[PDB]
C-alpha cells in the first residue's frame, strides 16, 4: 500500500511535469547569449578593472 | 707555525684527497636534503623538520668552511693574519657548536613528543621553534666568536692542539660541549624510558595482546633507531673530545696531532652520515624524495 | 502485484515521452550556436587576500549583498564573518555543534544561518542591541544532515537536509511551512533564483529538481549526471543553472528548454566537483574541483580559462560577489583566498 | 543596556577621586569605552577611551597625565581615577559604549551622567549656528563646519550626529552622516561632502527638540561641536 | 598607516583580540581528543557511553551554565510565542477576557526584540494570560498539530520560571537533549585528557558524503557485539549480523579518509557470547568460522577475523579489546590506546618512525 501510493505520487508528478510548454533550444540559447553579451561590460572578471575601480589592491605592510 | 704544521708527503696526498671527497659529498647531500625540506611548504611548516633543516644547513656550512679551512691550512700551508685566522677558527667552532645544539634541539623535540604527546602539538609551535632556533644560533655564535673579540693567549701558554687558542677557553668550550652531549644522553635516556614505560603499561592491561599480534612493538624499533643514532654520535665524537682532554692534560708528540687530524676526518665522516640517517629515518622525507626524483626524471 | 507494475509501466512511458519531447526540441545545441562569439582565453586572476585564523578546515562561505563581508564556517567551533577589503575579522560566533557543513548570509545583512551534522539549523542575529552574537533560532525539524541553507528574507529560510527533502521555514515561528519531498538520495545543494520565486536542489541520485516556494510542488526535474550532484548555481538571468558532480562534469541545464545545454568536462580530470559559482555576466564558470585547485570554465564554449592554484587541500566552497568584484575560495587548508 | 556611574559631586580641588561605572545588560568585555564631559550651560567634550581588552588607551590633550583609567571585566565595571583636579573639571561625566566594525554604531548608548562639582592639531568643529527657533512640523537644517576633510581614503566620512534632550542624557541618532542608528525614526537625514555637513529634519515633534552635536572621529582627540539647540 | 583611520585601527585591535581568543580556543581544541563511535544497532553503543562517561566523574561546567539558562529562557520564549500563535492561528475563535491580548502578542514580540534578560512584566502578562482556564485547556488542542514535545514542562512551570532564582540540573539540559537528533557529543575527562565521543547513530541512511568531515580525528571506536551470530536483526534473509559488521568494518577501515586513523574495536557482549557458545557451538554457522569448539580460541578467531580485514595497511593498527562490566578497565584502555595513537602520529610528524 505504501509502495503503491509512492508510485502513484511519482507518476502524478511525472504527468504534471510532462504538461509543460517547451521552447526551441536555439531561442533560449540566443536569449542567454543576448543576456551574456548585454551584461559583459559590468563583469570585472573578464574585463580586469584598473586599481581605481578595484577595492582589492596590494597592501604595503 | 712550525710545530703546529706537519709536513708529510703521503699525509699531504691522502688526507687532502679524503677531506676533499668527504666535504664535497657532504655538501652535495646537505644541499639535496635542504632543497628537499625547503621545497615543500608543508615540511617548512613542521617544526621538527625545521630543526632537521637547521641541522642540515649547519652541517652544510660546517662541510664547506671546514673543507676550505683544512685545505688552506694543509695543502698549500697558507699563512694569514691573526684576525681572519681566528675568524675562520671561530666560524668552524660556530658550525660544529650549532650542529651539536641542533641535535640537542631535536632531542628536546622528541622529549616533548614523548613527555606530553597531546600537548606537543600546541606547545611546540612553529613560531616558538623559530624563536628557540634563533636563540640557539645567537648563543652558538656568541660562545664561538668570543675568543676573536675577547682575548688572545699572549701572556699564558697556548695549547699545542689548536693554533692561537687559550687553554682556559679550551677547557670552557669542552665543558660546554660536554654539557650538551650529557643533555643529549639524558634526554634520549628519558625518551627510551618513557617509551618502555608506555609500552609496558599498554601491554599489561590485555593478556592476549602479545600472542594476538605479531607486529613488532614501537619500543624495540625506537630502541634500535635511537641506539644507532646515539651510537654513531658517541663513537664518532668520543676520540676528538678525548684527544682534546688529553691535550688539556699534557703535551705529547706530533703523531698525536696527526691522530687528531684523522679523528677530525672521522668527525667529518659523522658530519656526512648525520643528514643521511636523519633523512632516511623520516618516511615523509623518503616520499618527498621519491616525488622529487620523479619530478627531476620527468 | 500487477497494479504496481502497470503504474511503473505508465511512469516509464511518461519518462520516455518527456525524453522524446526534449530530444525533439533539441534541433540546435549551444556549442554549435556559440562558434561565432569571441572567446576569452587568458583569464588570469591573482589572489589579493589570504584570510588567516582558521585552525580547522572550511566547509562553506557566502558573500553579502554589500560585497564586503563574507561568512565562513569551519570545524574549530568559530564561524567567522570576514571583512574582505581589509582582511580583519568582524565576528567569531562560537557554534554549539562544530560539525557544520553550510552557512549563509541574509540579503539584509541581519541574520546568519548554519546547518550541520546535528540536523539543526542555527540562525544567529548579528545587528542586535548587545555586542555579542546570540543564538536567535534553532530549526530542528529535520532528520538528515543539512547541506545548504539559503535566506530569502529575514523571515523565510530554505534548507537542504539529508532526509531526502528540502524545507521552507518561518524563522520566528519555528515550524516548517513547506516540505519539498520528491528526492530519493541525500539532498546536497540549493540554488536560488535572483527573483527568489523558485529554487533548484541537487541530491545524490543525480536529479536536480526545480521547486516553487509558492505552491510547494516539484516544477521541473533534470537527470543528466552519471554520479551524485555536489553543487548547483543559477545563471544570473535565472533561466539556467550549472550543476557539479563527482563524475568531473559540470553541466549547464536549461529551464525553458528543460534539458542540458553544455558539458564542461576535460579529459585529465578524475576528480570531484565541490562548489560551482557564476560571475555577474554568466560568461565565466568558477568550478571548485577537488584536485587541490579551482578552475575557470567558459560557459559558452566549454574551454578552460584559468587554473586557480594555491590551496594545499580540497576547495570546499567558492563564491562570486553580488556585484562581480571578486571570487573567494575557501578550502581545507583553512584559507579563504580572494581571487580577483 | 544599562550604564550606572557614580562618584563625586563635592570634591575639593587638588584631590583624587575614583568614579565607578557599572555595566549591566550587554557584553562589556568586547566594548571600547569612552568618557564625555559636559560643563554647566556648555557643550560636550571628550575625555578618554579604552579599547577592547584594555589594549590601546587614549586620552585628551587637556587631561593627559592627570587622569588614569582601568577596566574590570569579571565585575563588568569601569574605573576612572582622577588625581590633581582642576577648577574646570566641574562637569557631568558620561561613560559610553563603543564597538568598531563595518556597519557598527559606536557611541550608541549613554550613561545617565554623574555630577562632579569643585569648590572655588585638533580638528576644530566650528558650528556657526547655536539656536534655531522653529515650530513642530517643518524641515529643519543644522549645518556643521569642520577644519579638516573628514573623507578618509576608505570612503566613509567619520562624523556622527547626537541628540540630547533637555534634562536627559545625549543619544546617538546618526552615525557616519549617512546611516541611521538602531532605534531612531526615519526623519533625520545627513548630507554634505567633506568640508560641510548638514542635518535635515523632515518633520519635528515634541520629542525631537534638544541640542544637536556633531563629532569628528577621524583622529584623536575626538573634538565635539558647539551644539545647536531647538526651541519652540 | 595612511589607509588606516581611528575606527580602522580599533577594528584591527578588535580583530587581534578575536584572533587571540580564536587561537586560545584552537590550542584548547588541540589539547583535547575527538574520537568517532560507529556501532551496529544490534551491538548497543548507549551502554558503552554510559560506562565510559560517568556523571559523578564529570560534572556540569559552570561557564556553560549561563549558556544553558539562556537556552532555558529561549525555550520559554519559544513556548509562549507558540501559545500566542496558537491563540492567533486558531481556527475556531475563542473569547478572551482581555482585548489587549493581541497587543500582548506584540509585547511578546517586543521582549523577543531585546532578549537581553528575563523581563518581569513579560512574565506577569504571560501569567495573567495563563490565568484564563481556556488558555490552559488550549494546550491539549495544540497537541494535535506540530508542537514541541518538551513544551508542557515549561508551560506548566511558568510561575516557577517567573521566580528570578533558578536551579540548574542535568534534567534541565535533558529537556533539550530529549530531541536526540544528530550526532551526540559526549565529553568526559580522564588524566588531564578531554575525550569527546561523537556517535553518529542510525539517524542518517547514507554515509557517502558526511564521513569525509571525520578525516581529522584521533581514534575510531568500533563497538560490535559478537553475540549477534544467533541474534536476529535482518531486513532480508541475511540473518547473520556479523557479516553486516564485517562489511561495515571493511567499508570503514579500508576507507580513503581513514587511511591513517586507527580503529579501537570493542567486542561488547562476551559473557552472553560465553553462555551462547557453551549452550551451542559455532560449527552450525560455518565450518571455517568454527576454528575451535572452545571459548578462548574462538574468541581469538573472531578478533583475528577483524585483524585481516585491513587491506595491506601498516600505518594503522586495530586495537582490539573485550568489553566487561568495569568502568576503570575500559576507560583506562581507551586512555592507553589513544595515547599510543597520539605518540605514533606525533612521532610520524617528527619523522622518527
Ligand atoms: C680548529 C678546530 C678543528 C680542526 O681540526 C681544524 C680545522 C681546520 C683547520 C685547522 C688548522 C689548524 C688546527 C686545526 C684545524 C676541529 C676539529 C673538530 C672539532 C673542533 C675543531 N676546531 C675548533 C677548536 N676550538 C676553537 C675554539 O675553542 C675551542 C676549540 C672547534 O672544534
Ligand atoms: C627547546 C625547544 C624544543 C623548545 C622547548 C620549549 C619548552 C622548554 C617549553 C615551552 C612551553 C613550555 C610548557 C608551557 C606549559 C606547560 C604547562 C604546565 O602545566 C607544565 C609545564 C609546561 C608543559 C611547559 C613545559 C616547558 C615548555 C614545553
Ligand atoms: C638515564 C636513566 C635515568 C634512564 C635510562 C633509561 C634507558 C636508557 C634504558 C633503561 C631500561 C632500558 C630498556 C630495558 C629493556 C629493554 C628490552 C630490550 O629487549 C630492548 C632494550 C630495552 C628497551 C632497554 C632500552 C634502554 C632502556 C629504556
Ligand atoms: C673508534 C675508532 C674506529 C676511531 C678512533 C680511534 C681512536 C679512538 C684511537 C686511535 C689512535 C689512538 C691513540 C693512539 C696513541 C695514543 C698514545 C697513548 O699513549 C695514549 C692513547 C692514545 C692517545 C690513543 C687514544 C685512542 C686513539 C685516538
Ligand atoms: C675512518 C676512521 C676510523 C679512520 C681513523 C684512522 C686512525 C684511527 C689511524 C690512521 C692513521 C693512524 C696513525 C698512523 C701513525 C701513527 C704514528 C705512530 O707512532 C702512533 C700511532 C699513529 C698516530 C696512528 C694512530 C691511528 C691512526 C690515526
Ligand atoms: C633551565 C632552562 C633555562 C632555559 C633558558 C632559555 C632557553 C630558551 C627558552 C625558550 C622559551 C620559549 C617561550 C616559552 C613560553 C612559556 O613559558 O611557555
Ligand atoms: C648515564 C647514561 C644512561 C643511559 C645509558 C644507555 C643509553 C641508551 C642505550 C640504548 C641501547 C639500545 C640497544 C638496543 C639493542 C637491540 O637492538 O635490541
Ligand atoms: C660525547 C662523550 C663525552 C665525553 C666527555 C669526556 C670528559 C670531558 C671532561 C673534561 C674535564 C677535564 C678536566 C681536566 C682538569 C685538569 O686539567 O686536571
Ligand atoms: C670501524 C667502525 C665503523 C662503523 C661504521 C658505522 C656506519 C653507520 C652507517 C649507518 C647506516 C644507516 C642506514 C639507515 C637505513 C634506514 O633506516 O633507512
Amino acid at each position: 500500500t505504501a509502495s503503491i501510493a509512492q508510485a502513484r505520487k511519482l507518476v502524478e508528478q511525472l504527468k504534471m511535469e510532462a504538461n509543460i510548454d517547451r521552447i526551441k533550444v536555439s531561442k533560449a540559447a540566443a536569449d542567454l547569449m543576448a543576456y551574456c553579451e548585454a551584461h559583459a561590460k559590468e563583469d570585472p572578471l573578464l574585463t580586469p578593472v584598473p586599481a581605481s575601480e578595484n577595492p582589492f589592491r596590494e597592501k604595503k605592510f | 707555525m712550525k710545530d703546529y704544521m706537519i709536513l708529510s708527503g703521503p699525509q699531504k696526498t691522502a688526507v687532502a684527497v679524503l677531506c676533499t671527497l668527504l666535504g664535497l659529498l657532504s655538501a652535495l647531500e646537505n644541499v639535496a636534503v635542504l632543497y628537499l625540506i625547503l621545497s615543500s611548504h608543508q615540511l617548512r611548516r613542521k617544526p621538527s623538520y625545521l630543526f632537521i633543516g637547521s641541522l642540515a644547513g649547519a652541517d652544510f656550512l660546517a662541510s664547506v668552511v671546514f673543507a676550505c679551512s683544512f685545505v688552506n691550512f694543509h695543502v698549500f700551508h697558507g699563512v694569514d693574519s691573526k684576525a681572519v685566522f681566528l675568524l675562520k677558527i671561530g666560524s668552524v667552532t660556530m658550525t660544529f657548536t650549532a650542529s651539536v645544539g641542533s641535535l640537542l634541539l631535536t632531542a628536546i623535540d622528541r622529549y616533548l613528543c614523548l613527555r606530553y604527546p597531546p600537548s606537543y602539538k600546541a606547545l611546540l609551535t612553529r613560531g616558538r621553534a623559530l624563536v628557540t632556533l634563533g636563540i640557539m644560533w645567537v648563543l652558538s655564535a656568541l660562545v664561538s666568536y668570543l675568543p676573536l673579540m675577547g682575548w688572545t693567549c699572549c701572556p699564558r701558554p697556548c695549547s699545542e692542539l689548536f693554533p692561537l687558542i687559550p687553554n682556559d677557553y679550551l677547557l670552557s668550550w669542552l665543558l660546554f660541549i660536554a654539557f650538551l652531549f650529557s643533555g643529549i644522553i639524558y634526554t634520549y635516556g628519558h625518551v627510551l624510558w618513557k617509551a618502555h614505560q608506555h609500552v609496558a603499561s599498554l601491554s599489561g592491561h590485555q593478556d592476549r595482546q602479545v600472542p594476538g599480534m605479531a607486529r613488532m612493538r614501537l619500543d624495540v624499533r625506537l630502541a634500535k633507531t635511537l641506539g644507532l643514532v646515539l651510537a654513531v654520535l658517541l663513537i664518532c665524537w668520543f676520540p676528538v673530545l678525548a684527544l682534546m682532554a688529553h691535550s688539556l692534560a699534557t703535551t705529547l708528540s706530533d703523531q698525536v696531532k696527526k691522530a687528531f687530524a684523522f679523528c677530525s676526518m672521522l668527525c667529518l665522516i659523522n658530519s656526512m652520515v648525520n643528514p643521511v640517517i636523519y633523512a632516511l629515518r623520516s618516511g615523509e622525507i623518503r616520499s618527498s624524495a621519491h616525488h622529487c626524483l620523479a619530478h627531476w626524471k620527468k | 502485484q500487477s497494479e504496481l507494475d502497470q503504474l511503473r509501466q505508465e511512469a516509464e512511458q511518461l519518462k520516455n515521452q518527456i525524453r522524446d519531447a526534449r530530444k525533439a526540441c533539441a534541433d540546435a545545441t549551444l556549442s554549435q550556436i556559440t562558434n561565432n562569439i569571441d572567446p576569452v582565453g587568458r583569464i588570469q586572476m591573482r589572489t589579493r587576500r589570504t584570510l588567516r585564523g582558521h585552525l580547522a578546515k572550511i566547509y562553506a562561505m557566502h558573500w553579502g549583498t554589500d560585497s564586503r563581508l563574507l561568512v565562513s564556517a569551519s570545524q574549530d567551533g568559530k564561524l567567522i564573518i570576514w571583512d574582505s577589503y581589509t582582511t580583519n575579522k568582524v565576528h567569531a560566533i562560537p557554534l554549539r555543534s562544530s560539525w557544520v557543513m553550510t552557512c549563509a548570509y541574509a540579503p539584509s545583512g541581519n541574520y546568519v544561518a548554519c546547518g550541520g551534522l546535528d540536523n539543526i539549523c542555527s540562525i544567529y542575529n548579528l545587528k542586535t542591541r548587545e555586542g555579542n552574537v546570540r543564538v536567535s533560532r534553532e530549526l530542528a525539524g529535520h532528520t538528515g544532515y543539512l547541506s545548504c541553507c539559503r535566506f530569502l528574507d529575514d523571515n523565510q529560510i530554505v534548507t537542504s537536509s539529508g532526509d531526502t527533502t528540502c524545507a521552507l521555514w518561518d524563522i520566528e515561528t519555528g515550524q516548517q511551512t513547506t516540505t519539498f519531498t520528491g528526492h530519493t538520495g541525500d539532498v546536497m545543494s540549493l540554488s536560488l533564483a535572483p527573483d527568489t520565486r523558485l529554487f533548484v536542489s541537487g541530491a545524490c541520485d543525480a536529479s536536480a529538481k526545480l521547486w516553487d516556494v509558492r505552491e510547494g510542488m516539484c516544477r521541473q526535474t533534470f537527470t543528466g549526471h552519471e554520479s551524485d550532484i555536489n553543487a548547483i548555481c543559477f545563471f544570473p538571468n535565472g533561466n539556467a543553472f550549472a550543476t557539479g558532480s563527482d563524475d568531473a562534469t559540470c553541466r549547464l541545464f536549461d529551464l525553458r528548454a528543460d534539458q542540458e545545454l553544455m558539458t564542461y568536462s576535460h579529459d585529465n580530470i578524475i576528480c570531484g566537483i565541490t562548489s560551482v559559482s557564476f560571475s555577474k555576466s554568466g560568461r565565466l564558470l568558477l568550478a571548485g574541483y577537488d584536485d587541490f585547485n579551482c578552475n575557470v570554465w567558459d560557459a559558452l564554449k566549454a574551454d578552460r580559462a584559468g587554473v586557480l592554484a594555491g590551496h594545499d587541500n580540497r576547495v570546499s566552497c567558492l563564491g562570486v560577489t553580488d556585484d562581480g568584484m571578486a571570487v573567494a575560495t575557501g578550502s581545507w587548508d583553512s584559507f579563504l583566498k580572494i581571487w580577483n | 543596556v544599562q550604564l550606572v556611574e557614580s562618584g563625586g559631586g563635592l570634591v575639593q580641588p587638588g584631590g583624587s577621586r575614583k568614579l565607578s561605572c557599572s555595566a549591566s545588560g550587554f557584553a562589556f568585555s568586547s566594548f571600547g569605552m569612552h568618557w564625555v564631559r559636559q560643563a554647566p550651560e556648555k557643550g560636550l567634550e571628550w575625555v578618554a577611551y579604552i579599547s577592547s581588552g584594555s589594549g590601546t588607551i587614549y586620552y585628551a590633550d587637556t587631561v593627559k597625565g592627570r587622569f588614569t583609567i582601568s577596566r574590570d571585566d569579571p565585575k563588568n565595571t569601569l574605573f576612572l581615577q582622577m588625581t590633581s583636579l582642576r577648577s574646570e573639571d566641574t562637569a557631568m561625566y558620561y561613560c559610553v559604549r563603543s564597538i568598531y566594525y563595518y556597519g557598527s554604531s559606536p557611541f550608541d548608548f549613554w550613561g545617565q551622567g554623574t555630577t562632579l562639582t569643585v569648590s572655588s592639531s585638533d580638528i576644530v568643529m566650528t558650528q556657526a549656528t547655536s539656536s534655531v527657533p522653529v515650530t513642530p512640523g517643518e524641515s529643519v537644517s543644522i549645518s556643521c563646519r569642520s577644519s579638516k576633510s573628514l573623507l578618509h581614503s576608505n570612503g566613509n566620512t567619520y562624523l556622527y550626529w547626537f541628540l540630547q534632550r533637555p534634562g536627559q542624557s545625549p543619544q546617538l541618532l546618526i552615525y557616519r552622516m549617512s546611516n541611521l542608528a538602531s532605534g531612531v525614526p526615519d526623519r533625520f537625514s545627513g548630507s554634505g561632502s567633506g568640508t560641510a555637513f548638514t542635518l535635515t529634519i523632515s518633520r519635528l515633534e515634541a520629542e525631537d527638540v534638544g541640542v544637536y552635536y556633531c563629532m569628528q572621529h577621524l583622529e584623536y582627540p575626538l573634538t565635539f561641536g558647539a551644539g545647536t539647540k531647538l526651541e519652540l | 598607516g595612511c589607509t588606516l583611520s581611528a575606527e580602522d585601527k580599533a577594528a584591527v585591535e578588535r580583530s587581534k583580540m578575536i584572533d587571540r581568543n580564536l587561537r586560545e580556543d584552537g590550542e584548547k581544541a588541540a589539547r583535547e581528543v575527538k574520537l568517532l563511535l560507529l556501532g551496529a544497532g544490534e551491538s548497543g553503543k548507549n551502554t558503552i557511553v554510559k560506562q565510559m562517561k560517568i556523571i559523578h566523574e564529570a560534572g556540569y561546567s559552570e561557564e556553560e551554565c549561563k549558556q544553558y539558562k539562556a537556552v532555558v529562557y529561549s525555550n520559554t520564549i519559544q513556548s509562549i510565542i507558540a501559545i500566542i500563535r496558537a491563540m492567533g492561528r486558531l481556527k475556531i475563535d475563542f473569547g478572551d477576557s482581555a482585548r489587549a491580548d493581541d497587543a500582548r502578542q506584540l509585547f511578546v514580540l517586543a521582549g523577543a526584540a531585546e532578549e537581553g534578560f528575563m523581563t518581569a512584566e513579560l512574565a506577569g502578562v504571560i501569567k495573567r494570560l495563563w490565568k484564563d482556564s481556556g488558555v490552559q485547556a488550549c494546550f491539549n488542542r495544540s497537541r494535535e498539530y506540530q508542537l514541541n514535545d518538551s513544551a508542557a514542562y515549561y508551560l506548566n512551570d511558568l510561575d516557577r520560571i517567573a521566580q528570578p532564582n533558578y536551579i540548574p540540573t542535568q534534567q534541565d539540559v535533558l529537556r533539550t537533549r530529549v530531541k536526540t537528533t544528530g550526532i551526540v557529543e559526549t565529553h568526559f575527562t580522564f588524566k588531564d585528557l578531554h575525550f569527546k565521543m561523537f556517535d553518529v547513530g542510525a539517524q542518517r541512511s547514507e554515509r557517502k558524503k558526511w564521513i569525509h568531515c571525520f578525516e581529522g580525528v584521533t581514534a575510531i571506536i568500533f563497538c560490535v557485539a559478537l553475540s549477534d551470530y544467533d541474534l536476529v536483526l535482518a531486513e532480508d534473509e541475511e540473518m547473520n549480523r556479523m557479516h553486516a559488521s564485517m562489511k561495515l568494518f571493511d567499508s570503514i577501515c579500508n576507507n580513503k579518509w581513514f587511511t591513517d586513523t586507527s580503529i579501537i574495536l570493542f567486542l561488547n557482549k562476551k559473557d552472553l557470547f560465553e553462555e551462547k557458545i557453551k549452550k551451542s557451538p559455532l560449527t552450525i554457522c560455518y565450518p571455517e568460522y568454527a576454528g575451535s569448539n572452545t571459548y578462548e580460541e574462538a574468541a581469538a578467531y573472531i578478533q583475528c577475523q577483524f585483524e585481516d580485514l585491513n587491506k595491506r595497511k601498516d600505518t594503522k593498527e586495530i586495537y582490539t579489546h573485550f568489553t566487561c562490566s568495569t568502568d576503570t578497565k575500559n576507560v583506562q584502555f581507551v586512555f592507553d590506546a589513544v595515547t599510543d595513537v597520539i605518540i605514533k602520529n606525533n612521532l610520524k610528524d617528527c619523522g622518527l618512525f
